[PDB]
């Protein structure tokens, strides 16, 4: 789907969940 | 353990 | 999920619960990939060593859930299955090679704040993100310990492990259609999938386009959260040509 993987309550509102940063920090 | 679901989904 | 935490509301809106009609019970996790298609592990539906061979009418899928046991009125949606498709080379005899299945829903599900599909990876996203040390996220309503059960959906972030370490942790033959994830004993942190989390998603958030991709399916482990053991996951990208063939032919 065109909007796959963009969560209504997070990405679609530019809100981050409490641990997604841990993932980003591992993508070295 | 699980709350009963509506009967419509079991018919 | 062992050593995870409670999910936030709407944190995993692609998470699906595979629910047995009679007796009413959790069977497995799964994921929403479009308004009519749900992805899961083949062993959730077919495992002859345990006399498991479910037909469509045995099962329901529950989408949009947070609480494990509650009927979440006005939030969750319950769908019947039109058809199950199991990978034709799923190896239930030996090592769960190609542990993947699709379920087509009888009617499309309405998307909402709580119900939304995950992306499947392209070759480039898989190549970039499937690297040892990179972390993904596993979610489910399975047991909190090997040997108990959560009130709400659980979440844990776990690093992908180098293939030689995966292979050296087990006597099972590992294939290119699997990867493993989890912390090493010397890393301190812990966490794993456990019974009931099978079939659910291992996701990663692409730093290139800020979308979530399902890289793995919870497939198998030896115990839960044991030191020196790792969870094994179906390599979704490696099996994507089969996924696309099924959806193109039957969707
Ligand atoms: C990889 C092997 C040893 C075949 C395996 C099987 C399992 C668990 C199940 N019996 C599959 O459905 C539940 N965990 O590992
Ligand atoms: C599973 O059950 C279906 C429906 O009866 C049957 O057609 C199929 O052969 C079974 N598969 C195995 C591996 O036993
Ligand atoms: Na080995
Ligand atoms: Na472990």
């Amino acid at each position: 789907e065109a909007d796959c993987g963009l969560r209504p309550l997070f990405e679609k509102k530019s809100l981050e969940d409490k641990t997604e940063r841990e993932l980003l920090e591992s993508y070295i | 353990d699980f709350e009963e679901i509506p009967e419509e989904y079991l018919q | 999920i062992v050593e995870g935490s409670d999910a936030e509301i709407g944190m995993s809106p692609w998470q699906v619960m595979l629910f047995r009609k009679s007796p009413q019970e959790l069977l497995c996790g799964a994921s929403l990939i479009s308004d009519r298609w749900v992805l899961t592990a083949a062993h959730c539906l077919l495992y002859p060593p345990w006399d498991k061979n479910f037909t469509e009418n045995d099962l329901l899928v529950r989408i949009g859930k947070h609480s494990r046991t509650r009927y979440e009125r006005n939030i969750e949606k319950i769908s019947m299955l039109e058809k199950i498709y199991i990978h034709p080379r799923y190896n239930w005899r030996e090592n769960l090679d190609r542990d993947i299945a699709l379920m087509k829903l009888k009617k499309p599900v309405a998307f909402s704040d709580y119900i939304h599909p995950v992306c499947l990876p392209d070759r480039e996203t898989a190549a970039s993100l499937l690297q040892a040390g990179y972390k993904g996220r596993v979610t489910g309503w399975g047991n909190l310990k090997e040997t108990g059960q959560p009130s709400v959906l659980q979440v844990v972030n776990l690093p992908i492990v180098e293939r030689p370490v995966c292979k050296d942790s087990t006597r099972i033959r590992i294939t290119d259609n699997m990867f493993c994830a989890g912390y090493k004993p010397d890393e301190g942190k812990r966490g794993d999938a456990c019974e009931g989390d099978s079939g659910g998603p291992f996701v990663m958030k692409s730093p290139f386009n800020n979308r979530w991709y399902q890289m793995g399916i919870v497939s198998w482990g030896e115990g839960c959260d044991r030191d020196g053991k790792y969870g094994f996951y179906t390599h979704v990208f490696r099996l994507k040509k089969w996924i696309q063939k099924v959806i193109d032919q039957f969707g």
